[PDB]
């Protein structure tokens, strides 16, 4: 009888609603290192984002980033939570790091969701409350993410334009695959298209186009060499591909 | 007026992972897997066997200000191979 | 979980900020081909993250030796580093830490007559660099022994308080040899770590990566 | 005299926990205090320039 | 708390013209940062008594193997030459002369901290 | 008055920091002042830059430093930033340091 | 004057720089003595006011 | 006008009621957070070199302690003590 | 009387007003007070070294003495070359 017994014990005392039960205290811990582990439920996050929506105005940076990432990972959108952790990055926006606040923006891109005044406290904070080397340790994809963030949105600040692409290099590009940089330079050249910013390190995106450009298609290669004769015109000079010398 | 009576109130403090460090001399003091530096494991019945004066040997008992240079605390066992 | 607060100009923050400065300064980065501006700043940056911490590494060696050889000069102590698996296994894993780097460089698998002669020559950096720490930390503390052996064995044997001329002199070139003790204490900690940053330092370079497209005139 | 010791791997480990320790503590504790002061000095002085230009132009005072 | 700059303003746009000049010694001492007084002494530290007790520890321990040691009265003697210079570097060292060199090896005590200038941050 | 509260609180705060700074300045009220500025140091020290001054010195790069120097305390003049953004919005402006051409 | 806080900081009440001043190491100048004596004199924020 | 609110964490004046305490650094706070960020990435190195000297010195010991396991077994083979006598 | 704040006030007050090249008047015969200090380390030694051999005279010496011997021992366990034998013999003498 340890058979039946055991296996009516597990099912009764192992199953997903006990497990939602001991996520009740902690949810942006539980909720992240579930989705994590490629637990992912509508089921389960939609009881996570109303045991969490009372929490989100007292929660940290860490744990606001924790639930955001957790709820990409799930695509499960809540307004009502999401406007909660916006106003949470509003409030605090000063404590919040750029290492978390591209992990916060690329959720909220994921789903079409912003404000006028979360837009302008995520560029206040990546701008002036955090270091100016942080997009430099970034990674370039979620550059570029938060830059057609900022550029579907319409919201155009030159500060965090600078700031952003600031992040963009040979090294930042080349550390991306090569599947993953052609959708990289293709949305910040489209973004630096869209607000009319053409930095330095633009040079730096439209290399990374050029260098390799039998990835591209035709259209793209178009796209990109209009991005070129722009940036050529706004810094006053012309193109060149440098080799090792 | 200054900040130096608010750094007098803290008193001496060791440095801040000095319980990490003497917890890791200690440790690889006492866990040396060998025996203590002039002794011999032995079978129990040895030991409950022996008397205590027999089981110390004199090498390890010096005199702490010896008279002559040698002089040992305890004699050992009388009994002599 | 609650840290302690420090006043701001101590001494020992000054006294390790030079040290750390020194130390740093040993091995300094190369001057970039390019003004370095924002288009050059990821590239330093990464230029940064392939050096190694040479500064941190030779500071920690640096206050690590001379601690342990200024315990040999305290009453009722010894050194830990005139002991010899103590100071040879300090550079024995400084030589390790340096091979380890220049391994990373190369691919992690190791490389007439020349080949054996500089591989020698350089193996014997893992048996030098602690040997030379260890014997003379054993130097002056031996001399010392014997030294104030017949120190001893003078009015031990003429009289407790009588022929002062003699023991005088031997107890001044005692206190010379006690003070000859501390120079060589302090210059070997030093003399480790400038060794240190010039053995990992062979192998702290890597090439800038740059821009590869730029924007003339 | 002693020359060798009991164990040779019990003391290069106690020479390897010490090093490690100060590595630590210097990383840990003293670095980032030294940072933190060094830095301040540091910036107000790479910034006092551009800093007062930049508050001078933004001053409608004058 | 709330800023010192926040409290004069308020606390200066709150009083009346003819109470204005003598409140300002008042808003000035309600502006002032806190620099604690002297608090009780108490004896030594529990951190303190554990250093000293466990140094004192330490040297009798130290010092009963010397004297267990084949030439222990040559130790002993090694006892006296160290303790003879640290007592003479009592004495010998320019401790004023070593801390303000100490001072000179840090940037941020070798030099006043140069910053933002008044002219600057004139408000009218 | 406008501004006032920004310039004031400025110049307080510094004049506190350069009479204390070096003799007995805690690193609490430091870091109380400008939780920003430690912030950003404490970011240079966690991400291995704690030598990216002495960096810029080795390379030569006075223009760098300079600009290393202004970004680590950019945020003093955010208040004022965010406030003149404020107006210009309650005006139905474009804040002119916001966009490009501007 | 910067001396004068010097020898206010605690580490001039440490037992090796009990009797040391810091004056005797770099002496103030006479624009930094007469700088504290003028801003002595306006410690006072009405006499500050008069006079301004 | 500007209110407290625009520089509510972003700028103080020096504290007036008592002094807070210490702003940790995140390597002070935890150290998982120094190790997965500065102590293997940064200093892998030099753990691998005291790895390297502890596995040499334990194979030091091995060989030491198999020369005296050697000296032993010939002493006993021999009809000798394999040490000599005690000074008492 | 704070066990150790009047240690450390006493203690103060030896180390900085308390000089005895001052109080004996010692500039006459000696030249410097750095002289003073050289000389004063090599008397500590020296009265050191004579109070840890008088502390226990009658002893055999672990150090190697330089064919000497104390005053009238001679040919006893103090003058013996052979620890052993000054072992022995130092059983002898403790006998009376
Ligand atoms: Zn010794």
């Amino acid at each position: 009888p340890s058979q039946n017994l055991v296996s009516t014990f597990a099912n009764k005392v192992i199953v997903e609603e006990n497990l939602v039960n001991v996520a009740e205290i902690d949810v942006p811990f539980w909720s992240y290192w579930l989705s994590s582990a490629g637990f992912t439920s509508k089921d389960a996050f939609v009881k996570f984002a109303e045991a969490v929506k009372p929490k989100v105005a007292a929660l940290s940076t860490s744990d606001i980033t924790n639930l955001t990432v957790a709820f990409k990972r799930a695509n499960y959108y809540d307004k009502d939570l999401f406007t909660g952790i916006e106003a949470n990055v509003s409030a605090n926006f000063t404590k919040f790091e750029t290492e978390q606040l591209l992990q916060i923006v690329a959720t909220f891109d994921a789903f079409n969701h912003s404000s006028v005044a979360f837009l302008d406290d995520v560029a206040d904070s990546i701008t002036y409350c955090n270091h100016y080397l942080a997009p430099v340790r970034a990674g370039a994809d979620e550059l570029a993410t938060l830059l057609t963030y900022y550029a579907k949105n319409g919201h155009e600040r030159a500060d965090l334009l600078a700031t952003v692409a600031r992040g963009f290099s040979e090294v930042s590009l080349g550390k991306l695959s090569a599947a993953q940089r052609k959708d990289t330079v293709l949305s910040a050249l489209k973004a630096f298209q869209t607000f009319g910013f053409y930095p330095e390190s633009i040079e730096a995106v439209i290399g990374a186009a050029l260098v390799s450009p039998a990835e591209y298609s035709a259209e793209e290669l178009k796209e990109v060499e209009a991005v070129k004769v722009a940036a050529e015109n706004a810094l006053g000079g012309e193109f060149v591909l440098i080799q090792e010398g | 007026m200054s900040y130096s009576a608010y750094f007098a109130k803290a008193g001496f403090q060791f440095p801040a992972g000095l319980s990490a460090l003497v917890a890791g001399i200690v440790a690889l003091n006492v866990c040396t897997g060998r025996p203590t530096k002039g002794t011999k494991e032995i079978s129990n019945a040895e030991y409950n066997a022996t008397p205590i004066g027999y089981l110390q040997s004199p090498d390890q008992h010096p005199t702490a200000f010896p008279k002559v240079p040698g002089m040992k605390d305890v004699h050992g066992s009388p009994h002599h191979h | 979980s609650s840290v302690r607060d420090v006043k701001t100009g101590s001494l020992p923050t000054n006294f390790l900020t030079g040290v750390y400065r020194f130390w740093r300064s040993q091995n300094p980065a190369e001057k970039p081909h390019d003004p370095v501006n924002d288009r050059l700043l990821p590239a330093v940056v990464d230029a940064s993250d392939k050096r190694a911490s040479i500064g941190t590494w030779a500071t920690t060696f640096f206050c690590t030796i001379i601690s342990c050889n200024l315990l040999g000069l305290m009453p009722f102590n010894e050194a830990p580093t005139s002991g010899l698996g103590f100071a040879t296994g300090l550079g024995v894993s400084v030589w390790a830490t340096a091979t380890i780097l220049g391994l990373s460089k190369t691919g992690f698998k190791f490389p007439f007559i020349f080949v054996p002669l500089e591989t020698i020559s350089y193996t014997f950096r893992a048996v030098s660099l602690g040997v030379r720490l260890w014997v003379n930390m054993l130097a002056g503390h031996t001399l010392l022994h014997i030294l104030t052996g017949m120190a001893l064995a003078l009015p031990f044997s003429l009289g407790f308080f009588s022929m002062v001329p003699a023991t005088f002199g031997v107890c001044c070139l005692l206190s010379a040899l006690v003070g000859l003790e501390y120079l060589v204490a302090v210059l070997q900690s030093g003399v480790f770590s400038i060794l240190s940053t010039v053995y990992v330092g062979e192998f702290n370079h890597d090439k800038f990566i740059g821009p590869a497209a730029k924007i003339v005139k | 005299m002693k020359l060798l010791p009991e164990s040779l791997q019990q003391e290069a480990a106690t020479a390897a926990v010490v090093a490690s320790w100060v590595l630590w503590h210097l990383d840990t504790q003293l670095l980032p205090t030294i940072m933190r002061e060094h830095k301040l000095h540091a910036c107000w002085a790479a910034a006092a320039k551009r800093y007062n230009e930049k508050l001078f132009k933004l001053n409608p005072s004058y | 708390e709330g800023n010192s700059v926040a409290g004069i303003i308020k606390s200066v746009n709150e009083t009346s013209g003819a109470n204005l000049l003598s409140s300002l010694k008042t808003i000035k001492a309600q502006a002032a940062p806190i620099y604690p007084a002297a608090a009780s002494s108490t004896g030594y530290s529990t951190q303190a008594k554990i250093a000293l007790f466990g140094a004192l520890s330490w040297i009798l321990y130290r010092a009963d193997g010397q004297s267990k040691a084949h030439e222990w009265i040559v130790d002993l003697n090694l006892n006296v030459l160290q303790a003879a210079w640290l007592i003479s570097f009592s004495s010998l060292i320019p401790f004023r002369a070593v801390y303000f060199a100490f001072r000179g090896m840090a940037p941020a005590t070798a030099s006043t901290l140069n910053g933002l200038k008044t002219f600057s941050s004139i408000s009218l | 008055e406008e501004e006032e509260l920004w310039l004031l609180t400025l110049t307080q705060q510094f004049k506190h920091i350069q009479k204390h700074f070096g003799i007995d300045l805690p690193h609490s009220v430091v870091a109380h002042m400008d939780p920003l500025l430690i912030k950003k140091i404490d970011w240079e020290t966690t991400n291995a830059l704690e030598d990216f001054d002495i960096t810029l010195d080795d390379m030569g790069a006075e223009d760098a430093k300079e600009q290393w120097g202004a970004e680590n305390l950019s945020h003093h003049f955010l208040p004022l930033i965010r406030y003149r953004r404020d107006l210009a919005r309650k005006n139905g402006d474009r804040y002119g340091p916001d966009l490009v051409n501007g | 004057t910067f001396a004068q806080r010097l020898n206010s900081s605690p580490a001039f009440s440490s037992f090796l720089l009990k009797r040391e001043k810091a004056e005797s190491e770099v002496p103030p100048s006479e624009l930094e003595l007469e700088a504290a004596q003028k801003a002595a004199e306006l410690e006072d924020p009405e006499v500050a006011l008069r006079t301004l | 006008v500007l209110g407290e609110v625009y520089l509510k964490d972003i700028l103080r004046t020096p504290p007036t009621g008592a002094i807070p305490a210490n702003v940790p650094h995140p390597f002070q706070t935890s150290f998982y957070t120094y190790a997965t960020k500065k102590l293997i990435p940064r200093h892998w190195y030099l753990l691998g070199g005291f790895t390297f000297t502890i596995t040499l010195y334990g194979i030091l010991d091995g060989l030491r302690d198999s020369g005296k396991k050697k000296a032993y077994d010939e002493a006993i083979h021999a009809g000798k003590t394999p040490y000599t006598a005690g000074g008492h | 009387m704070a066990v150790t704040s009047f240690l450390g006030k006493a203690f103060e007050k030896y180390f900085y007003d308390f000089s005895a090249y001052e109080q004996f008047g010692l500039n006459r015969f000696l030249s410097s007070k750095g002289q003073y200090v050289a000389l004063r380390h090599v008397g500590f030694v020296m009265v050191g070294v004579n109070v840890l051999l008088a502390a226990n005279f009658p002893f055999n010496p672990p150090f190697p003495t330089i064919g000497m011997c104390p005053a009238g021992w001679e040919g006893t366990w103090v003058c013996q070359a052979d620890k052993a034998k000054a072992l022995e013999m130092y059983k002898e003498w403790k006998k009376s």
